[PDB]
């Protein structure tokens, strides 16, 4: 007899052991990048004679 | 064939994953190993 989650299972002759394991490991990586660049120029010149 | 004396006294479910506890253990790797102690046996003494 072998019960997993209230279900009747039968171990075959080739399998030694089959045990349930939670083993929950999750990863989540988030990266952001922003760059601002501004340039302004206004030159005024006047000459009179 | 003729199994008298009420075999297993209608006891159906064993502990869920006692085989994991009965399984071997390694200390330098932190990972479990194969089963060593056969806890699925009963020896005839049914313990409900």
């Amino acid at each position: 007899p072998h019960y997993i989650l209230n279900t009747r299972f039968r171990k075959p002759y080739n399998v030694e052991s089959y045990t349930p394991q939670t083993q929950g490991k999750y990863e989540f990586i988030l990266k952001e990048y922003e760059s601002y660049s501004d340039f302004e120029r206004n030159v005024t010149e006047k000459m009179a004679s | 064939e003729d199994s008298e004396r009420r075999p297993s006294c209608d006891i159906d479910k064993p502990p869920p994953n006692i085989e994991l506890t009965g399984n071997g253990y390694n200390e330098l790797t932190g990972q479990f190993r194969n089963r060593v102690i056969n806890t699925k046996s009963f020896g005839g003494q049914c313990r409900k």
